[PDB]
This record gives structure tokens, C-alpha cells and sequence, in this order.
């Protein structure tokens, strides 16, 4: 049981320190002359 | 579209925001022609 529950913490600790570095969305900007740069930002955060 | 459409902008020149006016019409389905200002409107200037 000592091992498993230490294995188990371990995997789950191991979860959540891999997923630090994700991808945080910033909110940014654009006029009504940006709408391709615009859909760029869009795809890039949501392909994230 | 074709990759380099021959019939283009006869007359040498640009148009303003072409990619941008892609951009939109990327999210047109149809259009309807209508005669705004109508070529016999101009008296004092030449047409033809």
C-alpha cells in the first residue's frame, strides 16, 4: 500500500509539473482593417 | 480562383485592401448587383 500510494502521488505530482509551460491566452486587439490578423489570433490561441 | 489568374486588373494599378476585401468575402455567399449612381446621371462630363 506504501508503494502504491507513493506511485500514485507520484504519477499525479508528475501531472501536474508537466503542465506548467501551457499556453495562457492574451488578449489582444485588432480594427475592422485586421480581420486577417485578427483570424490569425483567433486560430492561434484556440489551436492552442 | 486560379494560382495567377491572367484577367486581373486591366489597367495597370492596386487595389486598396485587396486581401482584407478576400478576407470578407471569405464569408459571403452572394452578392446582388445593383446600379447605384446610373452612367447617363453625368450631363457635364463625359462617359464614352
Amino acid at each position: 500500500t506504501q508503494k502504491a500510494i507513493d506511485g500514485v502521488t507520484n504519477k499525479v505530482n508528475s501531472i501536474i509539473d508537466k503542465m506548467n509551460t501551457q499556453f495562457e491566452a492574451v488578449g489582444r486587439e485588432f480594427n475592422n482593417l485586421e480581420r486577417r490578423i485578427e483570424n490569425l489570433n483567433k486560430k492561434m490561441e484556440d489551436g492552442f | 480562383e486560379r494560382a495567377n489568374p491572367a484577367n486581373d486588373l486591366c489597367y495597370p494599378g492596386s487595389l486598396n485592401d485587396y486581401e482584407e476585401l478576400k478576407h470578407m468575402l471569405s464569408r459571403i455567399n452572394h452578392f446582388e448587383k445593383i446600379q447605384i449612381i446610373p452612367k447617363s446621371s453625368w450631363p457635364n462630363h463625359e462617359t464614352s
